[PDB]
């Protein structure tokens, strides 16, 4: 898998309502407010599982606890890939990488970790 | 005193908020 652009800092995401922010601004609540403006979209809470780093050259393997039964969800991206942590920012498996490239604030992502995804609904 | 008529914008290219997170399904 290839690095997305967007989370380069100075980046410009368009929320729910049209408005605009920095990729290194957005917080919690702009992705709740933006979710519950959402007529077609979901929020979901990601929490990890294990982070079995894996594989092949600097690829990560995460797993998830989704949906209200804990559903076992699995996850394959590069170690800087970001999550955004509930209220805690973005977190990766390699905050010094990640810090590195996207010149944002990156905490270690540990198990426990309760993340942010979407889904339909 | 005048209003601004012919007004250009400036094209900023942009990216969706739900892009950035893992799409469950």
């Amino acid at each position: 898998p290839t690095l997305p652009p967007y989370f380069m800092k100075g980046s410009i995401i368009q929320l729910a309502n049209g408005e605009l922010k920095k990729v290194e601004d957005l917080k919690t609540e702009d992705f709740i407010q933006s979710a519950e403006i959402s007529n077609d979209l979901k929020i979901d809470s990601s929490t990890v599982e294990r982070i079995e780093d894996s594989h092949s050259p600097g690829v990560a393997v995460i797993q998830f606890a989704v949906g209200e039964h804990r559903a076992q969800v699995s996850v394959e991206v590069l170690v800087e890939y970001p999550f955004f942590v509930f209220g805690q920012g973005w977190s990766s498996c390699c905050p010094e990488r990640t810090s590195q490239l996207f010149d944002l604030p990156c905490s270690k992502l540990s198990v426990g970790d309760v993340c942010i995804s979407l889904t339909l609904k | 005193m005048f209003v601004w008529t012919n007004v250009e914008p400036r094209s900023v290219a942009v990216f969706p908020w739900h892009s950035l997170v893992p799409f469950l399904a």
